[PDB]
């Protein structure tokens, strides 16, 4: 304890103050050593919780050491240079002020050295040769802190302020400058409503080159965070208890598809453990692995949770086109949001760009249609209104036969120009041997042997 | 006080800030107590940038900014006689003819940039508040106050955009070099202005008796010989304020160079990316070789 | 070839405040800090010289003698543009007996005049010909020579520094009390007001938006 | 041109601002004060000698005020109390005679024959000059050599672009 630096700094100031009252005169001796204890500035900013960050406290230590040593060493130069040398009977004074010593030492250790003011006392020069060596040894020691300043100060993301009165989704899993691109172009589309919910992203590895440019292009509605979806600590800071849904993305270009989608199941587990009632939308690379989602006790697809199986839709659209060509490009245009475009030319694409403007929508039909047969309603939708009806829910009934009658509160599915038009369908009022599988859904036969079909 | 020259700028800046604050407060609070914005805004980006229609106003703003600088170099060369000079001739009038144009150009941008609080705190807005008001005070006394007229140098930062509109600086790498180069010559000429202002007019504590007779070109030289770490000390700052500013500029200069020392990615790494045009000499013919070359 | 390209459609409002809220708060803090720092500087920078004038006392002294010394002191006279030429003036000494110190002391116009010549009680505005300097001393000398000892008068003095020099005027006007405690304080007050005012508008804005 | 502009115009305005008049001698005097001057010996002698101060006053024809005459602003700046400075020499006698000889030329022509002289009330009412400080090098060299440099540059660019554009047109003539 006696050899602690804050103990030494008290011994070099308290005793001479109690001598000073005898003569009633202020000895300017080692009273500048009080500057040697503002090193403790980090702790008080750390107790007010202002300097909470583990990286930033190092910067405040290094900064405090420099201003404390600068003010202290200027004190020694003042003391030694103002009161001359013994050898000249102290006749060798240079009339210097403390602020000129603070300046001199700064102009010196910057290697500028104007020489308009400089140390004349032989002791002062001796100290200056020590402080030049000491200063350059000190900077050579602390030149390796670019790990703090350049390497780690750039670690952004760890709070996500929750703006009340809005709602949002969470996107996570596998994100890259291509993987988010087809999503963001359609999610932030101009032809939907002011549905301003997109405010977050979350995955461990930091963003790269033009992904940050793509985020800056949508500065108001991205708000990325570093953090891993397996920690309930990270989920808590992203405010996922408040989120409307959690969209999970997976790389279809994987080296082993049956490893990625299995990994992706436990991303669903981690989320459902933290919070059971949140919507999950996810993508699966293989088909068989889709069964696993039903095991998770709080997965209920009747509340909206669903898994987009890439192999199931990919081979499905292709299979469908073997009955009628172009049906793959037909369906793939009904889901992407797309503006109507005018072309003045008579080229083939003039008529095609009318067709592509058609997205698919759903809406509860008016009470005025209840008790009619499906074909009768579908005529009126296309002749009286300008909407084509595909199907009704009776649990997903597509193009029902005339023998089927519409009841109250049924959804219709429509393929029409813009979401704002479908409401016409709701407001309308007057105006004017074994051969199959166990369910009979598919064809079946007794198992063959591969030698019989090569 | 200083004949309220400085006060005219300082009051019109903070007065506008308080107006916007009060207006934005009351426009909300009145709900709790119980147009040209585009058709002129578009001209403020289409006559001046993006579609390059009509004549680039940014180009006139740039040329008149340099004109005001040249007038500042002339005015600061004279020994500040004040009582009588040739300013009755063009010198003062032509500065007033640029200041009216700047006032109108500021007038156009005031309606444009939606949330006026953020527009008021734009650096090119601040640089206009620190020059336009004291010029209209200057006509009362008929004398040129050398105050913050050197801040006109703070807006030649926009030199990249006009070289980018003439399509001279078409290259995505080379525009970074022109930005970094422009920031250095703009900050150098600006900081030399502060040293001139503070060092020529002495300290309050000595009743302003503490003058050192310095010219703007010696301040441009001093600051260059200082931040190069040479420091001959044949000319240096004597005023106690001047020394204080010099200790700030030495720290600021070395912090700035440490920040921009990581641009070797531009200069050494990417300036060497040759090849992207192949001029076609007519009257000859040629082959193309490609695939795998070593 | 490239169709109609795209469409000109955009509808945004920076939400309400974000970049303006950050900048206005930052500016308020900068004005707060630079107010406190400017007071901290103008403190020990101004108080160190101002204490020396403040320490000087006042009294009501009387003339004791008036003399011509003979020594012709050099002075610099300007010609309106950079003449470093010089001329000379005769030294006059006016002694006073101080009303409190009762000691012989020389009078001096101001500490500037005292520091530039401690052996003479006046310095003329220096001019080209010896005659103009001589008359400019005589004219000031006359005003004391016709009022020796009659009408005691207000004068300034400092025994701590020197018992034998007396001043007709103070060296500092009231700029210190009027400008040192004012402009950094006003700078701090405007900073505090802009922070408080902005936090009022920020906190009120959400409460007004929730009223629907 | 940008450099030679505010570099040359700042001093050149001060001579240009000085006016001309046709003044007359008012008085001639010996002051007594022996001013020091430096005399060279052909190689680095910093030795000095002395000369008697003469003052020639003129009444200015426009300002009608008493003023001292001065050869040039150099002589005025180096001694504002004397109307002449001799070429400084070794012995006191040679300096004295070199003042007397110049004094004689005024002493035999006091007030007769009014003469051309230069003056500037803006700076000072009481000093008058026999000559201008700058010769016509400014108008002749400031607006010339940078301009000639620019003109040669423009000509070499234009000429070369002429040859460059013509060359392909000549090659195509076959
Ligand atoms: C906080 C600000 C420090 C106080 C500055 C006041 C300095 C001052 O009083 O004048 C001093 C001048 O001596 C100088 O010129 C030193 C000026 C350099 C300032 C050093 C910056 C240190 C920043 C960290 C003393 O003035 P003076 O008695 O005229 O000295 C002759
Ligand atoms: C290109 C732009 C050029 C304009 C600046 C160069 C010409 C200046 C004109 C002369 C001038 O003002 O000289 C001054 C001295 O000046 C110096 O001795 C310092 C010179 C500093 C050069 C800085 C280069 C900056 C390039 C950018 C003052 O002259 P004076 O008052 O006669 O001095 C006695
Ligand atoms: C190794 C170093 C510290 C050798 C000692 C230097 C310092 C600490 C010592 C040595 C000589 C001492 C000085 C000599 C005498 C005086 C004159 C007096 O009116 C003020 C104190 C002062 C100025 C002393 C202060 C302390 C002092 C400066
Ligand atoms: C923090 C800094 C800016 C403190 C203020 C310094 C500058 C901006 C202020 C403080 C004192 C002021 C100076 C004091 C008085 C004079 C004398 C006058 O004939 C010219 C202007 C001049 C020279 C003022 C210019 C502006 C000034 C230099
Ligand atoms: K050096
Ligand atoms: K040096």
């Amino acid at each position: 304890f006696w050899l602690e630096v804050n103990s030494v700094v008290d011994f070099f100031t308290v005793p001479p103050v109690f001598v000073s009252v005898y003569l009633n005169r202020s000895w300017l001796g080692l009273r500048f050593l009080r500057a040697l204890r503002l090193i403790q500035f980090s702790e008080i900013l750390q107790f007010l919780n202002i300097l909470k960050t583990s990286n930033s406290i190092k910067l405040v230590n290094l900064l405090s050491i420099f201003i404390s040593t600068w003010l202290t060493a200027a004190g020694f130069i003042h003391l030694v240079e103002n009161s001359g040398d013994p050898w000249e009977n102290f006749q060798n004074n240079q009339a210097l002020t403390y602020w000129e010593c603070v300046y001199l030492l700064m102009v010196t250790m910057s290697t500028v050295g104007y020489g308009d003011v400089y140390a004349k006392t032989t002791l002062g020069r001796l100290f200056m040769v020590f402080f030049i060596l000491g200063g350059l040894a000190m900077f050579a020691s602390y030149v390796p802190e670019i790990i703090e300043l350049i390497g780690n100060r750039k670690k952004y993301g760890g709070s996500y302020s929750a703006v009340s009165g809005r709602k949002h989704i969470v996107v996570c899993g596998h994100i890259t400058l291509e993987s988010v691109s087809n999503f963001l172009k359609d999610f932030l589309h101009k032809d939907r409503d002011d549905v301003n919910v997109e405010i977050v992203f979350l995955h461990n590895i930091s963003p790269n080159l033009e992904l940050e440019a793509l985020f800056k292009r949508h500065f108001t509605q991205v708000e990325f965070y570093q953090g891993s979806v397996l920690n309930p600590h990270d989920l808590a800071r992203v405010k996922i208890e408040s989120a409307d849904a959690c969209l999970i993305l997976a790389n279809k270009y994987c080296a082993d598809p049956d490893a990625e989608d299995a990994s992706n199941i436990m991303r669903v587990i981690s989320i459902k453990n933290y919070h059971p009632k949140i919507r999950i939308i996810t993508q699966m690379l293989q088909y068989h692995n889709k069964a696993h989602l039903l095991n998770i006790p709080s997965w209920n697809w009747k509340e909206g949770d669903d898994a987009i199986c890439l192999a199931e839709l990919k081979l499905g659209f292709i299979a469908q086109s073997c009955l009628a060509q172009g049906l793959s490009t037909m369906l793939a245009n009904l889901f992407s949001m797309r503006s109507f475009i005018k072309i003045e030319e008579d080229t083939w694409q003039k008529y095609y760009l009318e067709g592509v403007s058609n997205e698919m929508y759903t809406e509860y039909l008016s009470s005025a249609f209840v008790g009619l047969s499906f074909p009768t309603v579908c005529e009126l939708c296309f002749v009286k209104l300008k909407l084509l009806m595909i199907a009704i829910e009776s649990r997903i009934l597509i193009n029902p036969g005339n023998h089927l009658k519409i009841q109250e509160g049924t959804l219709g599915f429509f393929i029409a120009s813009d979401a704002k038009e479908v409401k016409r369908a709701f407001f309308y009022c007057k105006a004017c041997v074994k051969k199959y599988d166990s369910t009979g859904m598919f064809h079946w036969c007794a198992p063959k042997e591969i030698e019989k079909v090569i | 006080m200083w004949w309220a020259f400085l006060a005219s700028s300082m009051v019109t800046f903070f007065g506008g800030l308080f107006i916007i604050l009060l207006w934005r407060t009351l426009k909300y609070l009145w709900t709790v107590c119980c147009w040209m914005t585009s058709v002129k805004d578009w001209a403020g980006v289409m006559i001046s940038a993006q579609t390059l229609t009509g004549r680039v106003l940014v180009v006139l703003v740039f040329a008149l900014s340099i004109g005001a600088l040249v007038i500042y170099f002339i005015d600061s060369s004279n020994p500040i006689e004040s009582c009588q000079n040739f300013y009755k001739d063009f010198t003062l009038q032509i500065d007033m003819a640029f200041n009216v144009f700047f006032l109108l150009y500021f007038g156009l941008r005031f309606i444009a940039a939606n949330d006026k609080l953020w527009f008021w705190l734009e650096v090119n807005s601040v640089v206009d508040f620190f020059t336009v008001p004291p010029v209209f005070v200057s006509v009362y006394l008929n004398r040129s106050w050398l105050g913050l007229r050197f801040l006109r140098a703070l807006r030649l930062i926009q030199f990249s955009e006009i070289l980018q509109f003439l399509n001279i600086l078409k290259t995505s790498n080379s525009i970074k070099l022109v930005n970094l180069l422009s920031i250095f010559i703009s900050t150098w000429l600006t900081a030399a202005g502060f040293i001139h202002l503070v060092e020529n007019s002495g300290d309050p504590w000595e009743n302003f008796q503490n003058n050192q007779a310095l010219t703007y070109w010696e301040c441009v030289y001093l600051l260059m010989v200082t931040m190069s770490t040479v420091g001959y000390g044949d000319v240096y700052a004597k005023t106690t304020l001047g020394r204080l500013f010099m200790v700030f500029f030495i720290l600021g200069g070395l912090a700035m160079f440490a920040s921009y020392v990581p641009e070797i990615i531009e200069l050494i790494g990417n300036r060497k990316k040759y090849g992207g045009s192949y001029s076609a000499v007519s009257g000859r013919k040629h082959i193309v070789v490609c695939g795998h070359i070593t | 070839k490239i169709r109609d390209h795209d469409l000109l459609d955009k509808r945004k409002t920076v939400t309400a405040l974000k970049a303006g809220e950050d900048k206005s708060i930052r500016l308020g803090l900068f004005l707060i800090i630079s107010g406190v720092v400017s007071l901290f500087i103008f403190g020990f920078c101004w108080l160190s010289p101002a204490l020396q004038d403040l320490q000087a006392t006042e009294a009501n002294c009387t003339v004791l003698s008036v003399q011509q010394i003979g020594e012709v002191f050099e002075c610099t006279f300007t010609c309106g543009a950079d003449c470093r030429g010089t001329s000379q003036y005769p030294c006059v000494q006016v002694y006073v007996n101080n009303s409190e110190s009762n000691s012989r002391a020389l009078l001096h116009s101001d500490e500037h005049q005292l520091l530039t010549n401690p052996k003479c009680s006046y310095i003329p505005p220096c001019k080209r010909e010896n005659q103009k300097n001589l008359e400019s001393v005589m004219n000031w000398q006359q005003y004391w020579k016709d009022e020796i000892g009659s009408q005691p008068f207000t004068c300034y003095f400092n025994q701590h520094q020197r018992p034998d020099d007396v001043l007709l005027h103070r060296t500092h006007d009231e700029i210190v009390l009027l400008h040192c405690f004012l402009w950094p304080l006003v700078t701090f007050v405007v900073g505090v007001l802009i922070v408080v005012l902005t936090i009022c508008a920020k906190s009120l804005a959400v409460k007004a938006e929730a009223m629907k």
